[PDB]
């Protein structure tokens, strides 16, 4: 029972979301790439678009999305444009802006509400680590829970 | 995170609101974010 109490001090699962973002905040790209080559890294720009066509997106749209994503220059203008997919992709979906002319409201299978929920919490918790929000990343972890 | 190959960024969160503000106005062309806040529960949690 001793080991036991020392284990649920220090089991990474009980512990503070502070040291979960703090720990994700701490390790690196560097050092988790090197040494691999070239070559074992998917184009994450093909499967970007691949899944968002999967999400029944146009596919015009998202291509010059993500052409305009690799073009770009500078950390801070990509993910704001990581945020734009989003907005976009949610409003493709859940059509929000569009004034609904008609009395028939058809929402979409479970299988897309979930899609639809998985990236947008894990693009908001992957921001809220990126800007250090303790709150935040326990709503959103308690979101997940 | 293989497209934005650093964590733990710094800067501005003005400077993200604009810029998504002037990308929305490019690509979408309808939406802003007054549009956003409190009607979808997206930017509920970050200052943006």
């Amino acid at each position: 029972s001793s080991t036991l109490r020392e284990m649920s001090l220090v089991l990474f699962n009980c512990s503070s979301p502070k040291s979960e973002m703090q720990r994700a905040r701490s390790l690196n790209y560097q050092d988790l790439v090197r040494g691999f080559p070239e070559e074992i890294i998917s184009n994450p720009y093909n499967e970007m678009i691949i899944t968002l066509i999967d999400s029944d997106v146009e596919s015009f749209l998202v291509h010059k999305m993500v052409d305009d994503l690799e073009l770009q220059r500078g950390t801070l203008s990509k993910v704001a444009i990581i945020i734009a997919i989003m907005i976009v992709f949610s409003n493709r979906v859940f059509n929000v802006s569009k004034p609904l002319t008609d009395p028939s409201f058809y929402p979409p299978s479970d299988p897309k509400i979930l899609r639809h929920f998985n990236i947008c919490c894990s693009t908001m918790m992957y921001l809220s680590t990126a800007l250090g929000d303790v709150p935040s990343f326990a709503r959103l972890h308690d979101l997940y829970n | 995170y293989k497209i934005v190959k650093t964590t733990r960024l710094v800067g501005s969160i003005k400077d993200l609101s604009r810029e998504v503000e002037r990308h929305l106005h490019r690509y979408n062309r309808w939406i802003t974010l007054e549009d956003i806040r409190s009607r979808s529960s997206l930017l509920d949690y970050s200052c943006l």
